[PDB]
């Protein structure tokens, strides 16, 4: 254990890296990506507002970092106050839980290239990836995912738009615009069938 | 690499206060062997290096803090 | 105060708009149809002929119009800035 | 004598000042910047003076992890009570821009998608109209009065927690799509029928109709339309309100 | 908890400085009492135990439940008080700077905590 | 009474509350979240350059508050300065037309709101609000009467929009933004209609009623 | 009678913490940076040049509409009392005359009646009768006015050229184009054979 | 009774507490407000 | 009359307080910061360079451009007051002479004649004797138009591409494709191909 | 020769604050974030993954781009630094080489030889004499130029997509369909089959090499 | 009963305190028996003490209260 | 009808007056007129002094809440 | 003005301090006159006077030829303790106005 | 045909002027001059002291107004 | 050819060089050396002192410039 100060001065430090935090090492990026992509579909930029499509994915966030958040409790929050472990040795400890999950929801081909970039050549084992290899890697398989599942949400919306200009066109009309058409029987057919509730349950699955 | 200079100077300044500290509490005890104006110079020490790791913490604070602020 | 007040309010300012509004798209409506007819009897189709006259007849509108929408909306203005204190709550 | 105990102060002060706090920079009305800073952080500091003293005091100290928990708890509670708040409003925003969106005003949007080319006014009209109801309902005071009755429910000290609940405050985004639609069912479905009598149009001789006849015609009878139906927000408006009160009453326990 | 227990050590010298400075001036004060034999403490040995078992009191007439005792007379005096004043005067000026010691230390680990919650 | 130590202590440190008192128990706030909102209605959020709206409000709050601010000079700052009344009731004496002045203008829902989260006994007249409850009570009813104000306030400018986009649209531009058309308008519409008399006696009235 | 010098240096170091209010609130840089700043808006990109550059540009322009003003304070008041011949409240009450004089050239009738409205003025009579925490809010309220109407007009030509470009482009078929992508470079085109700023220099100084 | 020594004592403390609330809260504020002023 | 040691640094540090002013509206930054912004936002990118690269350039090509001044001022200025040869009021005047010299250089007349009038100075026997209170804002302006002037015909080859495109793709009968998303790889394929960030940086250096 | 503790504390600490400067101008940073604001363009999403995202993954792949700089950085220079062999000034005059040579190899001749024209230097012997002066700004426009050459070859399978998806539109007689929204989809299609993100991150770092 | 009640009743004990000594002191300056200098010294001594320590308080509540009003909402 | 800035003359006058009759007391007591003690010089100097302290606090207060006030945005 | 109200007494104390300090001194410097009287001043009353001079006669001791009443001892131990109370009074108007003082301080 | 820069450097010889004054007096009395007094040498160099201190607030306030003005957004 | 880092590089040498020679006669003077008087060691560091103090300041000048300049939006 170290100095009192130098210990709040590393509190305060690492709390600005909190923002870092919540995109580099959870899943925030991934929730919002396909909120933004499912923003897009609709054909509405600017239909949900963005404070409120951030503050859904935060929420999502938090549900779906709850179990490592209850591993990083029985971890490090509880041995930090029977002082069975402490200081940076617990820290580890607790981060350990993220890094199982952060293993969990990255490629091969990711971690394989950023270990390539940085000339680690003895990196044998998958449960001692470094951080500097391992966050990148998450990061762009995180971007690969939430790529998917917007192409994924984009697939019937783009059926329902081809199939209203296709039924345009066949009746007779050929300068009637099919957006004008297809956007109230876009958000009827995403309400009806409930598309937020089997969204937000399929991105739990999603881990 | 970088973290571990970051760890390295933490270390040793959190060491330096340490030292000081521990030789000021045995000096209240009435040891011998260690005299006023030692413990002094050491407790200013500490004081120098903790300013400085802390202005060194505002600096790149405030580097990464522009960085992440650009426009892509 | 009462909701009432506040969607008569909002029903008023929104029919002011409309009243704003009606002469200049009604104009273009009306060029725009008549162009759309006229191309139907001669049957001839370019869809651009029919945005050249569109915009001379909106555009002489607000000459025809003009200071009687600036009248009618600074009035409003000044009335509903005028009672703003007494709808107060 | 002359003790003055600063921590005792300190520990009934702070913690339902942060809660307050974390409410009041999250909750409608209270968060718009327009407010001044120091009026936010007044209004929070009196709140807290008026009902600190009346609840048990904690004793963990600022100087540990428990105290961040603390906090974060805190922090926790205001956003969820303000944000779940603040979803009526995005619901009557994604109504109003459909209805605008509809009317043809932003057609850049269909040929390019958040090309810095997008003007919802409609919807920032039934946004301020919003926000004004809201203020006429009273609904901030209840906010405040909610604010400090999850105490009772869930006091200062470190409570365990629950999981779907999140789920709820999440799910809720549901609600401003389904309530949006039931905002504008009606106004849209006879816009679409304007559109289908459009159709018809030009099922006729080819072309010489749509974006020369059709836009202004459309324009119009959206403007007076909606004007029409501008009575009708009112009730919609409280039934949201009380959705989400009582959503929050419910799911906060 | 923790900044109570980093602070907590120099604190309670501090204290203990300032009941010793106490008994140290009763003990000058009554220096022409006859029959007063001069009384002082360990500072040493009645700091650890504060610091291990938390200060206490008699009663609360009040005082610490410091061990008060008797200093050795250097030189017999017929009225029968062992107050010699070069050693009171010279424990007092000790006990002084020690104080002011303290309060320095004190002081400056107070500001080196206001330097880093200072951003 | 105090020694004079005391005395000059304790109006050196209530000199520091000053933008506390304007802007928590003055006309002050509902004086600016109205001019910022009007700036944001124009859609010019620098124009002004702030100190000017701040030094108008200033200015606007002084000639408002000038009643007030005559009753507690001739009642309490009088007999204090002449020795009169001590420097202990000097203050209470004062509070009490503030306190009104702090009445006149705050809703009841507030009132009763503030009167319930403080567990307090029953209040049968005005006369046994404490401050504790009235401060709250003032600052949530002048935030609420700003953001009504500010609110139909915004209601022309965004009118203007509207039509402008409409008018735009009739002719098939677009691709025109609307907001770069509108400017100009809603200068020349806040110029025609005396933008800032009629806001002025308006705000001015909105106390005085 | 006369202050104490030590009343003299503390009224004088205090009174240097209104210059940035005296210069916004009282002299002609309000309209000069209102104007400034429309006319950026108005040129189709809103940050073409630095706010520093504008700013200091508004500062010399100020100073150089003011050197009348302030010859005559100098005259009237800082020369007399710098040769210790008047008081420093004499010295002040002096200066403040050629001061109130630019303010009232420039103000509105309805902005000073309403502010004597609401300051209780009765029988105000000549123009030499309104005091200076009357003149100086309705001299704001004048300025604003009068910069809102430069700006509005500035605003015409560049809308004229959009509104032309956006309707040929349209009539000619190519509906998709963003009209304020091509309109700009002509409304810098415009503003620099006209020589804009030199004429809107010209103008804002001409407006006194 | 309580002393200076200790009553100057909790109260650098306190002030030390608080303080310490005040920057951890400022650091959550600021965080949040970068996340809230995303773009999405 | 030399200035004693501490009013020589309080001079000193109070004139280091301007240097950001010296820098916008003495020297060559605001035309290539101004011309820089334009060009950004004329190849359809209006956050590629960042706003620190493209200041760290201006910075470095002004110091390249002033670098002639600056050693002007340094032999006949500077060296003489730090060999304590001169006072600090005449290194200053000396120091005047060159840096004025650039800027008339680079002054359009008419703005000069504007600043000039507006100021009431008295008939000026040639470029001699001209203040520099009324030598900078017409520099300032004269540097804005020029600046400009260069951005409106930098937007010309853009315009170019962006009308070809949208004709040709207009031509083919594709009504609802907008032409942007075609026109800004082309912008930038055109822009590489010129050499166009040196050529811009060279036609910049070269103009003054 | 050595300065003294307080003048290197000084010289360090002011350093320091240059951190975002050395960043863009001198190591890989630069070349990679342009390239992303290019990238989140072609795939028509401007909003994208979030900006800071973006700004993180540029920040780790220069890090991994610089490892051998900052590698021979620590061993050449700072190693006696901290183990007492070398001044602050002989540290500072010889830490640069390597970063000057990692400059140089990405520096095209003919910004180069501009910028020395600009400077009036005298006849530069070799590389190892040209002046920091003249190789940071050198440095800077190749690196704007090789970004503007990589975004644009990288902006052509997304045209391939939607001239081929417009083509296919409008041969259907569809001709009111708007493709961006149509062509959308299958650009992300196209980024995620191939591994785009992935690909591109190993294209940029082999470029750097 | 509260803080502000609290801040008032420490400022009347310290009033009455100095006001104490001052009426002791002018007493013994006036010549009526009784009155010991030593008595007189000492009590303005714990004046001037107590003085100090109501300035030391509230140099502290005020730096205090401008920390609070510097925190961000 | 109140005046601040007539309150703020008045007092810069109570100072004034009271800085220039302890100077006019020091004149003639140094001039060597009789009916003058040096004590009352002294006392009246060091109220003056005090007088002048409590401008100079009231000068600090009243700027900084100025500054405050009109350093927070709208 | 509240200042001159505080320190009033103090300094009026002060003052007829140093007025009876010259009155005792004249009456040491005059002990050699024959016929001279001793006169002095009733303090407390004078004080009471002022804050809300009158000189008395001292009461001869021994009775000398030459009509003296000046008594050596008696006038130097008033002489004595007249320079104390100055003393006093000193300290304690500087420390009220190095209170007043440190209020302010800041 | 007043100039801002004018009075800022007349007021600025004027501190040098007093200043250069005071250390020539104090010169001369270092070197056992006849005629120069202690007294009078230690008042000029606190006059000196006082002109210079003024002159320091008198930029500070400027440059913190010129700063505060100049950072406004237009 | 002036170039700006030349001249900080100059600065910084000058400034290093003074505390160099203070530190070194005072090192010496402790040592006991004969030709060294303490009036010129407190002297020198005094000197060697307010060097580094308008090095400081004027580092500080310089950074908030290019902080203000580098802050711009173009």
């Amino acid at each position: 254990s170290w100095s009192l100060s130098v210990q709040t001065l590393v509190f305060i430090t690492s709390l600005t890296f909190l923002p870092a935090i919540l995109l580099m090492m959870t899943s925030f990026t991934r929730i919002i990506i396909v909120f933004g992509l499912l923003r897009n579909a609709l054909g509405t930029p600017s239909a949900p507002p963005n404070q409120v499509l951030l503050g859904l994915a935060l929420f999502l966030t938090f549900f779906i970092m709850s179990p490592v958040i209850d591993k990083i409790y029985v971890d490090a929050y509880q041995p930090f106050s029977e002082q069975k472990i402490s200081m940076q040795e617990a820290l580890d400890k607790g981060a350990q839980p993220l890094r199982a999950f952060m293993l969990r929801q990255t490629r091969e081909a990711d971690l394989a290239l950023f270990a390539r970039l940085a000339n680690s050549g003895p990196l044998q084992g998958p449960e001692a990836v470094p951080m500097r290899i391992l966050l990148p890697a998450y990061v762009t398989s995180e971007l690969k995912t939430a790529f998917q599942i917007g192409f994924t949400i984009f697939i019937p919306f783009l059926i329902i738009d081809l199939v209203i200009a296709s039924v345009l066109m066949a009746l007779g009309m050929m300068m009637v615009p099919p957006a004008t058409i297809a956007l109230p029987f876009k958000l009827m057919l995403f309400v009806l069938v409930d598309g937020w509730q089997l969204l937000m349950g399929s991105l739990a699955q999603s881990f | 690499s970088f973290a571990g200079q970051l760890h390295a100077a933490l270390d040793r300044i959190s060491d330096r206060q340490a030292a000081a500290r521990v030789q000021a509490e045995k000096f209240t005890l009435g040891e011998p062997g260690i005299a006023l104006n030692d413990v002094m110079a050491d407790m200013q020490k500490a004081s120098v290096s903790m300013q400085m790791g802390i202005q060194v913490r505002n600096k790149l604070v405030a580097a990464y803090q522009e960085v992440m602020s650009m426009q892509v | 105060m009462t909701p009432e007040s506040v969607m008569m309010m909002g029903t008023e300012a929104m029919k002011v708009a409309l009243a704003l509004a009606a002469p200049l798209l009604l104009v273009a409506l009306i060029t725009g149809l008549i162009i759309s007819i006229l191309q139907a009897a001669t049957q001839i189709n370019e869809m651009t002929l029919s945005f050249i006259p569109k915009i001379v007849a909106v555009f002489i509108a607000i000459i025809v119009a003009g200071p009687w929408m600036l009248n009618l909306l600074l009035d409003y203005v000044r009335t509903l800035f005028s009672n703003l204190p007494y709808i107060i709550g | 004598v002359t003790s003055e105990q600063w921590l005792y102060w300190l520990h009934l002060y702070f913690w339902p000042l942060l809660r307050v706090l974390a409410l009041i920079s999250t909750a409608p009305i209270l968060s718009e910047r327009a407010i001044p800073k120091r009026v936010k952080l007044g209004l929070g500091i009196m709140i807290t003076l008026v009902i600190a003293p009346s609840l048990p005091a904690n004793d963990t100290p600022l100087f540990s992890i428990a105290a961040l928990w603390l906090a974060m708890q805190q922090i926790l509670i205001g956003i969820a009570l303000g944000f779940t708040m603040q979803f009526a409003f995005a619901a009557v925003r994604t109504a109003g821009e459909f209805i605008g969106l509809q009317m043809g005003l932003s057609f850049a949007t269909f040929v390019d998608p958040g090309s810095h080319l997008n003007m919802p006014v409609l919807a920032r009209i039934m946004d301020m109209l919003a926000m004004l109801l809201f203020l006429t309902f009273n609904g901030h005071l209840w906010l405040i009065s909610l604010l400090v009755d999850t105490f009772h429910t869930l006091p200062i000290g470190s409570n365990p927690v629950n999981s779907n609940a999140f789920m709820a405050l999440a799910r809720a985004g549901g609600l401003i799509f389904l309530n949006g639609l039931m905002l504008a069912l009606p106004v849209i479905t006879l816009l679409l029928t304007l559109n289908l009598a459009l159709g018809l149009l030009n099922r006729m001789a080819p072309q010489l109709s749509i974006f020369v006849i059709g836009f202004p015609l459309t324009l119009t009878v959206g403007i007076m339309l909606m004007a029409a139906l501008m009575p009708l927000i009112a009730p919609f408006c409280e039934h949201l309100f009380s959705e989400i009160f009582n959503l929050l009453a419910d799911i906060v326990s | 908890d923790r900044l109570d227990a980093a602070l907590r050590f120099q604190q309670e010298a501090l204290n203990l400085r300032a009941q010793r400075q106490e008994i140290l001036a009763a003990n000058i004060a009554n220096a022409d009492t006859p029959g007063y034999q001069a009384r002082d403490i360990d500072f040493a040995s009645e700091l650890k135990k504060v610091m291990v078992r938390g200060r206490e009191e008699t009663g609360g007439v009040s005082s610490p439940a410091v061990d008060l005792l008797y200093r050795v007379p250097d030189q017999p005096s017929l009225d029968g008080n062992t107050v010699d004043m070069d050693r009171e005067r010279t424990q007092f000026a000790d006990n002084s700077l020690k104080y002011q010691m303290g309060l320095t230390v004190l002081g400056s680990q107070l500001k080196g905590m206001m330097n880093v919650l200072q951003g």
